[PDB]
């Protein structure tokens, strides 16, 4: 059964660059190779079939080539929309097989995060536990520290972070950090601070509140 | 010599030159009398013994004008033997001009006139304080001249935002003490003042109201926030186009396209809605950004734009860079002899980042497209940082007003107003007595008013356009004892670089030293003479 | 309008069975090839099975052959994936995709339209519906906090799909407690607060929860 | 029927078949008498009324052998009218064979003989306990038969490592209760026993010493450590070639190259020093790994090797996979009808990872190269996980011995030893009375000895090679009340898949149910009959 | 002054892959382009000059091509040793300029970390402060959580992590985590635990000690 | 043996001056081109200046032209980089590299050998030497803890260069206190403890510290 092997498995590049990604069938597969594009949380879309034919609606910046066992997909001028994982398939054997995928991230200039803090809404306070959320909006690159501080005291890994994939328009990231505490813990204290550190910020920014 | 500017805190006389001897023929004087703050007024009282040539005041006369400069309202134009009546200012300044072309002349007394209006002016120390037009939320009183000042400790930025603002009548914000520090904006509409962050130490508002029909007024609020930049810190941070810290107000252009769909406010890097396009494509159009404070500029990033209506790509292929500390005196960035042309974009979506080889200290920036494809369309980011982002590097108060006139001394003037020596604030500059003096002999001196650690200075030229090219620096705790900063290579006093332009300032750093008094000694300079404005950088012990 | 809508996904004990369905709309699934393709979370695409309804011709990937049966019912224009003897490595999003091979050799085995997929979770843990709190506020941030649920996924829209610009819905994070939680948030102009209403639309199909929470900000 | 295996805890008689009636001609019996544990011995006492045919014991005789099986030492070979003398075991087993080819025969009494040696055997509960050969650090006593057992709570692995080990005389480690659970190793040299991690619940050592010249002995140490695998957990973890959790001992080969520079121990993925190469390249060489415990195998990764001496590249191009639960009965992985040949490497440094399409439950793994370039050289990783990595999935005690013989019942045997039903441990398997029975009529039953949550079973075949192909399962709290596991599709009892081989077990999971007794009902099976070994999976409430 | 622009700016690939990296001069630069290899903490080494000529000692898997304004460097079969940042230079103008660099990481199979814990040596205890270090050796991929626990209590960001670059032989990572406390804090408590989580570990591994 | 050894690097106040040196060994630097190339931490290579000693011909990158002067002294077979009016963006590792252009057009401006570089740090902070503690222990881990120093770098070898296999020296991390700290560690066989000695070789040139610590493990 025919194995497909893609390279590189991930890469990053700047809007405007000419990107090229590679695919090797483990046996002669003629020109029966297709390429699909998968954007985050969406179903994949066909780009190219029979090695070099563009599918309807696919912009002319995409193109493909090869035969036998070596196939390449080129983007001639990467756009932010093109952030996605790209897969080759062989359409030669009785059983289709896909390559392992190539993740294409985007490089861009440093962008500073907008920070917002969120207190727990009464509705929740009723249920016992309490969730304070810290929002870092639209920054780049992805590296960023978010230290919580309860009464000026550095807190543990009882916080949780989540990050978004790169935005398809501005290529930035967003991040949420949530700290969960009990009735007894949240009620008993007053000073709750979120301190964000990030390359694009000249100095640490702090957002905080009281009950 | 006759003429001059007089503080009315002291009552004083002003007379025609030789009074009561007949005044000189064919010679004109002019004085400005002024009160400490807009709250007070000035009254003039002429002596009854008054003699100017008659005819119909065609030749000799005294003119008094309401406010300042020759274009202010004519309070009165007099001659013959009957002295003017008492004259009272509508503001806190009068302008007087005696003109001559025989007769004993005139004499007057001046002093401050007091209206009885309040001293509503509040200072602010508090971390979380608020400020508003007195009487708020109800209507604001008539005839109000009020100053609200926020003072801040060493490493703490003042944040100032506005909740409502509706209002002849005006509010203006100052990067320091009012009418000394630079103006940052005069507001008087329905549009609220955009947020302000400031690392100066001082920020002040000036509220002015009239007799006629008050509006809803204004309410605002301020925070002081600590800022510790690192050691490992590089001055390449984005300044606020994409993030919005540079607010819409701050962005402006030479002109904009007719349909209103390509405004200055759309020139933000990565904006989803077209970009800025001028009314007509040529190389004399510009987009401008007012950073509001003196900022280091280290890089520019630019983009084209794709029309949302028609999907057509437009982009600037090359541009020039004009900077200015005041919005009036401009300098085109240079690469050796001639203007530097930056290579910009080659499609409508890539970002192309140009690092200045020479970091620039400035306030206003202008991008001027030179070539383009299909049309001029820009989106833009600026990168840099503030002077105060380096350890112990605070502006010690020439720019702001925190170092009073009475703390600035000069070897020799050709006049005097010490406020003319101030970095940026000043509208002229310090000139010596003999413009083309001898090197190492003329000097300019600041009294910091306390022992400080001094880490550098910022030198600027003067507007008669001239500027220092090289200088030495000396310092003292006392006033009579003086060490020069030494080059450990030559073991002679170190020769610093001055300016290459009369407006665009330059920052020189040196090893930390103790000093309450600092001096700067011009060594080489420009043709026109020794022009100089100045500021000193350091901190407390 | 070709549409493919998968259904049947959910929680299922190891060893158990589950039956996925792919409703075709817009076209008649006979005379096409219908493929199943799955994607384990964070990993790549793996082809599973196919069926050509006209002929009845089917085949399977070795990793599932034996355990899975593909079938079609052309009267209902639907296709099915009966799964048996399931295990943890069967956990994945399953997609149906159309192949259009008739008279086009170049397009053989090429999958030209895909459905949005359905998540199958092979776990011993129990269904638990979420609890949905607000995150109350020239720029403002507001969001929803969808806490404590199992299994994935939950979907969040705003103003029933009308509000999309500025929206950021996070990946769920597994808690110590064994449940999931995510947040959705959107940034709007802070001038239009008090005028414009902002309701978020939470939906967790595995536990039949369909909540709508109204997000809103001394005398 | 005559013959059989007898627990000597009860004293019992053994006689020739009809005794004292003349014994049958032309027919042979054999019994094994045995004590509970190696500590005790067995004594035999013959009745004086003894009659076997004379001549020179060429035809009829009784043989007693020291230990077990026909190849043990001849304690005595007797006939005529004079009974054997009292005979005492050197171990804890005797083997007796009566052979016939007229005469009253024989009768004997058996019982356990007691030496007075200690009951040194210690059980272990403690989290941080240690264990050693009594008398340590000084020399260990003669004639010692001791069992050290570590018992562990539900989700806690036993870690066991050794500080020193020097020693006819031996130590053996058991994956459960000694001589019931599988052996994992017999140690008796200077080389210390490699670390052991075990998720069984039980681990036991058996120390045996002789009369002659004691060595330094052994000291060791153990920890119990908690293990919570997640929900979101995939059974693709590396098993220990690169990390070294698979210790050198565990790696072995059919043969190795003559210069000693390409040993089994060098076959670790990414090793810096050559790899394994056999004495002679052919497709009947193998590298073997003994995982020690039943482990799920889900993937194999392989590499070639570059000679450190000569920089020449060698790599296997394809291989086959043999697995086994005991190291004796082997199965070549299949892809439908025929053997699966895996495609391996195409240069000496890339890693090529082959996921089994069918995950395998096994203990020993063999890689058998089929083609190669320039020579056979391997480095290897194995991926998988342990059965107990899934929630509530503990082995309930058939394999280990924790479910005693007296808790295993069968519908009908053809003999009995209940220990023959045990997964892996057993050397035979459970056969029914009529090998080729009727479906849904024959069954095998475990008494868990308490209400448990039961989540699956693991079915194996039997060695006469045969195995179940399909089965049903029923459960009970009581013993007389029985529900079958239902398919929610057919609404008839669910038909599970059995095995495709007599050794390689298969794991079937089902929705959680309460039960203290579980039953398995064969439906289809292999030609030879119904062979079965079994284990049950679940946890406590 | 001639600007060089490399793409992608980073990529990851598997030992054995054929990698290709790209370079665009901002004006015709003929075949005067060189490529250098920089390994972590070392000085760069010349690989290729005049666009396509191999420098002495450079293995034949490297090659280059191009003219005018487009230049490519290919590795035909990536080895672990080849982890490095690669730079193009133009050698045409009076002033040399380098491209921005392309970082080549390596993809490989999951490898589990070996954990070790280190108590503070008396020598330090004398100076007042106390440093407990946790070592995670030779794992992959780089993602890994290291939570400290003082008397079974989750600790803050008063710990610090450092990670190594990929090892040039096995492509793995190593990580240290250090927690610093005072005399009064370390002396007063007994239970100090390092709990490591990582993909290659079936369950969290804990290493701990007492004084 | 061509060798290039840079020296002169260290801490220097903003505005100050510093002078780097590149000792050539093995060849006569006249008749070559000598280039300076710098690399700000974590960023790329930037060409700075060059000099052809025979001719005296020099040139400079715009970002330094004005502030830096390159020179050579062929009698001492060394080259120099006088730096003035320094600022934070001058912080970087500086490398000298040889170009060999005579009769080889293809090799013009190609830099065929480089030195190992010297780190220049433009900071107002103060020099501080490190404090070097041991990290005491079929596989054992032992290391050194080099705590509290400024500026970078520190170098660590083991057994004076003899022990290299299994060594992992970490990147330094900046502490809250403003100082640096790293650890070095090496994994050996745990059989050979008590026999083999293990000393680590710390060295912080900016503060003239050259320590050697001996790492070693109730009656
Ligand atoms: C602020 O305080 C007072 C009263 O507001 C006023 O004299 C002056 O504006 C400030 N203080 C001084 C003297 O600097
Ligand atoms: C500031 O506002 C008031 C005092 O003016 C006070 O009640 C409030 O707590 C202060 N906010 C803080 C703590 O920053
Ligand atoms: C362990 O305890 C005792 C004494 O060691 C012994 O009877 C047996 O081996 C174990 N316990 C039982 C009866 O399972
Ligand atoms: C285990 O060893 C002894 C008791 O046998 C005890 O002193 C020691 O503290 C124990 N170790 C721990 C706490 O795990």
């Amino acid at each position: 059964d025919i194995q497909m092997t893609q390279s590189p498995s991930s890469l990053s590049a700047s809007v405007g660059d000419r990107v090229t990604i590679t695919c090797r069938a483990s046996q002669d597969v003629s020109t029966a190779v297709a390429w699909y594009q998968q954007k985050p949380g969406k179903a994949p879309k066909l780009l190219i079939y029979s090695a070099s034919f563009l599918y309807s609606g696919v912009p002319s910046r995409f193109s493909g080539s090869g035969s036998g066992t070596d196939f390449t997909l080129t983007i001639s001028s990467l756009q932010p929309e093109d952030f996605a994982t790209y897969y080759c398939q062989q359409a030669w054997a009785y059983l289709p097989t896909f390559g392992q995928g190539t993740k294409v991230e985007i490089k861009r200039t440093v962008a500073a995060p907008s920070v917002f803090i969120f207190p727990p809404s009464d509705e929740q306070l009723k249920s016992g536990t309490a969730s304070v959320v810290c929002l870092l909006n639209n920054f780049y690159p992805r590296e960023a520290k978010v230290q919580w501080k309860v009464d000026n005291a550095l807190q543990s890994g009882n916080s949780q972070e989540s990050v978004t994939e790169q935005d398809s328009k501005d290529s930035t990231y967003s991040l949420s950090s949530t700290l969960t505490l009990s009735k007894a813990d949240y009620e008993k204290h007053k000073v709750y601070a979120c301190e964000v550190t990030h390359q694009g910020l000249s100095s640490p920014v702090t957002k905080s509140f009281n009950r | 010599p006759c003429g001059g500017r007089l503080n009315s805190k002291d009552a004083g006389y002003i007379t025609s030159p030789g009074y009561p001897q007949d005044y000189p023929s064919h010679q004109n004087c002019e004085w400005i009398v002024y009160a400490p703050e807009p709250n007070q007024k000035i009254v003039l009282n002429f002596n009854p013994h008054f003699e100017i040539e008659k005819h119909d005041c065609k030749y000799d006369f005294i003119e008094i004008r309401d406010g300042d400069s020759e274009s202010a309202d004519l309070l009165g134009k007099h001659c013959g033997n009957i002295a003017p009546p008492t004259i009272i200012s509508s503001g806190s300044m009068l302008y007087i001009k005696f003109t001559s072309d025989q007769g004993a002349g005139f004499s007057l007394r001046y002093e401050i006139f007091k209206t009885g209006s309040e001293d509503c002016s509040k200072n602010f120390t508090s971390p979380n304080g608020t400020i508003e037009s007195p009487g708020f939320p109800e209507k604001y009183p008539h005839n109000l001249d009020c100053t609200f000042t926020i003072l801040a400790k060493p490493k703490m930025e003042i944040i100032l935002q506005f909740l409502i603002f509706d209002l002849y009548d005006w509010l203006d914000i100052w990067d320091g003490i009012p009418h000394v520090g630079p103006l940052i904006g005069k507001y008087c509409g329905t549009k609220t003042p955009s947020e302000l962050r400031s690392s100066t130490g001082i920020l002040s508002l000036t509220f002015h109201t009239d007799m006629a029909v008050a509006k809803d007024g204004f309410s605002a609020r301020y925070y002081l926030v600590h800022q510790e930049p690192l050691e490992n810190f590089q001055c390449n941070v984005p300044l606020g186009m994409e993030s919005g810290r540079i607010a819409n107000e701050q962005i402006s252009a030479s002109s904009t396209y007719s349909d209103g769909r390509w405004t200055p406010q759309q020139s933000r890097l990565h904006g989803d809605d077209n970009g800025w396009t001028p009314n007509l494509d040529s190389n004399k159009e510009y987009l401008q950004v007012d950073l509001r404070f003196l900022t280091m500029l280290t890089a520019i990033a630019t983009q084209g734009a794709i029309s949302r209506e028609t999907q057509n790509g437009y982009y600037v292929k090359s541009y020039k860079l004009e900077v200015s500390t005041n919005g009036e005196d401009w300098m085109v960035y240079r690469h050796g002899k001639n203007h530097k042309v930056f290579q910009a974009n080659n499609d409508a979506t890539e970002v192309v980042l140009n690092k200045l080889h020479a970091p620039l200290l400035t306030r206003f920036v202008r991008i001027r497209p030179q070539t383009w494809h299909s049309g001029i369309a820009l989106r833009l980011e600026l990168f840099g940082c503030r002077v105060t982002d380096a350890p112990c590097s605070n502006m010690l108060g020439m720019l702001s007003g925190l170092i009073a006139d009475s703390q600035i001394s000069a070897s020799s003037t050709q006049e005097w107003s010490p406020s003319a020596a101030r970095l940026v604030s000043s509208r002229s500059g310090w000139f010596p007595r003999i413009p083309q003096a001898q090197p190492g002999e003329e000097w300019l001196q600041v009294d910091l008013g306390t022992p400080k650690t001094v880490k550098g200075v910022i030198i600027q030229g003067a507007r008669a356009r001239a500027f220092v090219r090289k200088f030495k620096v000396s310092y003292s705790l006392n006033g009579k004892d003086w060490e020069y900063i030494q080059d450990p290579r030559t073991q002679q006093p170190k020769l610093f670089e001055g300016n290459m332009h009369y407006d665009t300032p330059d920052i020189r750093r040196f090893d930390p030293i103790p000093a309450q008094y600092v001096r700067v000694y011009p060594e080489r300079w420009s043709p026109a003479g020794i022009g100089m404005r100045l500021e000193v950088l350091g901190c407390d012990w | 309008e070709v549409q493919l809508v998968e259904s049947g996904g959910g929680l299922v004990q190891p060893g158990g069975s589950l039956r996925l369905s792919c409703a075709a709309s817009g076209f008649t699934i006979s005379g096409y090839g219908i493929h199943w393709v799955r994607q384990a979370p964070g990993k790549g695409l793996e082809w599973v099975a196919y069926i050509y309804p006209d002929s009845g011709y089917t085949d399977y990937a070795d990793s599932v052959k034996g355990r899975f049966t593909i079938s079609a019912d052309t009267s209902k224009n639907t296709a099915y994936l009966q799964m048996n003897s399931l295990r943890a490595e069967d956990t994945a999003v399953y997609y149906c995709a159309r192949e259009d091979f008739r008279n086009r050799r170049r397009l053989w085995y090429v999958m030209d339209y895909w459905g949005q997929g359905t998540l199958v979770t092979v776990s011993s843990a129990s269904t638990k519906g979420p609890s949905v709190f607000p995150l109350a506020p020239g720029t403002a941030a507001l969001g929803c906090l969808v806490k404590d649920y199992f299994p994935e996924p939950v979907t969040v829209s705003w103003n029933s799909g009308a509000l999309t610009s500025g929206v950021h819905t996070f990946p769920a994070v597994l808690q110590s407690s064994g449940l999931y939680s995510l947040s959705s948030v959107v940034t709007v102009p802070s001038s239009s607060l008090g005028t414009q209403t902002y309701i978020c639309n939470v939906n967790h199909k595995p536990s039949n929860t369909k909540v709508d929470k109204k997000v809103e900000p001394t005398h």
